RNA sequence: AGCCAGGAUGUUGGCUUAGAAGCAGCCAUCAUUUAAAGAAAGCGUAAUAGCUCACUGGUCGAGUCGGCCUGCGCGGAAGA
């Protein structure tokens, strides 16, 4: 509810509609909407925007900071924009981008062909590192746990992909 | 996964957690401290 | 921590000392280690002894309340890290500008210490010692 | 002596050298050149006692420049020193071995005081004496 | 509660000292230096260490923490 409480500013030049329950938001980096849960208020009535239970429900501040942290991390979006870091860790192991498509060697039988949906500007600084950018946090998240999901990263050796911030615990070989 | 009917914190790092109405323990110290039920 | 007045006890004797004494500097920490305050501490273990105050207190109205008992002038220093550097003995006495050897010395930053009372001044380098 | 990452604390022997079930890969696992502490050390030995567990603080540079830092004996082994009572907890509260005073014990702690962190020489002889009782000795008052 | 800091000095503490180094088993568990930091909280090491942790500063700005007694629920709950 301290999240809830806490309004969020809106910089300059990021659009703001509030049709009833759904919201969109044009920025420099693209354009978001999110439709929310039909127990807040959200005002605007000012620069910023602030979040309020509506009438009745009982989980009222409960949806409220989610509505905040939603709207909060949505309006960094459009601004900044979101990047995820991947790395492959591994022998051999490859990544490439066509377009859309990111082309990865996994020491699989076959190439594995990710695409991507349509907000995410994925690049290869180097053969064995992923960084994505885009707007929507929820959705670089998601496409970040699906090339994680290809090979993860195994506690004896750490090969895998990785996140480039993640940790991993290994283990020893058993005593022989 | 320990499956149990009583789960209880081992590890410091152990928490309770109510997935989908069942009770499970994550410990993000220890993957042999993961369980569930009860 | 206890109870209000054992919170208070030492905003009590935070001026009772300071009410003989008349001049003091800020010290912070936020890289350096306990050979810090090993060391200097041991500089006043040369000095006077144990009791040269290196308390951390400056809370938004913790020294502020202690504030208004002596030198008035310090409500303004209620920000981020300050401690009040507490000396008696010799009017502008030998920790005077050691603070700016601390800005070489392990301290890496000293909390942008400058020095407020009798010299009349803010910034103003603490040059005119009597020795 | 730099910063911690073959950062060590040793010397189980000081008037022996080299005790490798002791010691040995406790800072060879580190790699240092301990051939070149030791005769370094037999002219660190010019001066001072024999045969004690005294300790040492070794930190190295980064291309094998090597450093120690030896201190006085700890306060567990001050007590075996003075005194003449080679012996210490085991369970002490209940185990009696000796005692010595404050004026006898003082004899050695008139060096190491500077040698130890702190301010107040008249308390730095308090680690030992609060160690006493812990090592099964009496102080003689 | 986070966030930015310290987290040490005696002291491998005699010891089972084969070593347990604040981190297996003994028993102590005091003192330096203090803004505070545990002869140590746990992880990790043959032995250190790493690493955080209590504790102790700063920020921010309000309630927060843990038991007790009860109402109704949840898991425990597999069969032809």
């Amino acid at each position: 509810s301290r999240v809830a409480k806490a309004p969020v500013v809106v910089p300059a030049g990021v659009d703001v509609k509030i049709n009833g329950q759904v919201i969109t938001i044009k920025g420099k980096n693209g354009e978001l909407t999110r439709t929310l849960n039909d127990a807040v208020e959200v005002k605007h009535a000012d620069n910023t925007l602030t979040f309020g239970p509506r009438d009745g429900y009982a989980d009222g501040w409960a949806q409220a900071g989610t509505a905040r942290a939603l709207l909060n991390s949505m309006v960094i979006g459009v601004t900044e924009g979101f990047t995820k870091k991947l790395q492959l860790v591994g022998v051999g192991y490859r990544a490439a981008v066509k377009g859309n498509v990111i082309n990865l060697s996994l020491g699989f039988s076959h190439p594995v062909d990710h695409q991507l949906p349509a907000g995410i500007t994925a690049e290869c600084p180097t053969q064995t590192e992923i960084v994505l950018k885009g707007a929507d946090k929820q959705v670089i998240g998601q496409v970040a746990a699906d090339l994680r999901a290809y090979r993860r990263p195994e506690p004896y050796k750490g090969k895998g992909v990785r996140y480039a911030d993640e940790v991993v615990r290994t283990k020893e070989a058993k005593k022989k | 996964m320990k499956v149990r009917a009583s789960v209880k914190k081992l590890c410091r790092n152990c928490k309770i957690v109510k997935r989908d109405g069942v009770i499970r323990v994550i410990c993000s110290a220890e993957p042999k401290h993961k369980q569930r039920q009860g | 921590m206890a109870l209000n007045l054992q919170d208070k006890q030492a905003i009590v004797a935070e001026v009772s000392e300071v009410a003989k004494g008349a001049l003091s500097a800020v010290v912070a920490d936020s890289r350096g280690v306990t050979v810090d305050k090993m060391t200097e501490l041991r500089k006043a273990g040369r000095e006077a002894g144990v009791y040269m105050r290196v308390v951390r207190n400056t809370l938004l109205r913790r020294a502020v309340e202690g504030t208004p008992f002596e030198c008035l002038k310090d409500a303004f220093v209620g920000p981020t890290l300050i401690a009040y550097s507490m000396e008696h003995p010799g009017a502008a006495a030998r920790l005077f500008k050691e603070f700016a050897k601390a800005n070489a010395k392990f301290e890496v930053k000293a909390a942008a210490f400058e020095g407020e009372l009798i010299p009349a001044s803010q910034i103003d380098r603490l040059a005119t010692l009597p020795t | 002596a730099k910063k911690v990452q073959a950062y060590v604390k040793l010397q189980v022997a000081a008037g022996m050298a080299n005790p490798s079930p002791p010691v040995g890969p406790a800072l060879g696992q580190q790699g240092v050149n301990i051939m070149e502490f030791c005769k370094a050390f037999n002219a660190k030995t010019d001066s001072i006692e024999k045969g004690l567990p005294i300790p040492v603080v070794i930190t190295v540079y980064a291309d094998r420049s090597f450093t120690f830092v030896t201190k006085t004996p700890p306060a567990a082994v001050l007590l075996k020193k003075a005194a003449g009572i080679k012996s210490g907890s085991g369970k002490p509260n209940k185990d009696k071995v000796g005692k010595i005073s404050r004026a006898q014990l003082q004899e050695i702690a008139q060096t190491k005081a500077a040698d130890m962190t702190g301010a107040d020489i008249e308390a730095m002889t308090r680690s030992i004496e609060g160690t006493a009782r812990s090592m099964g000795l009496v102080v003689e008052d």
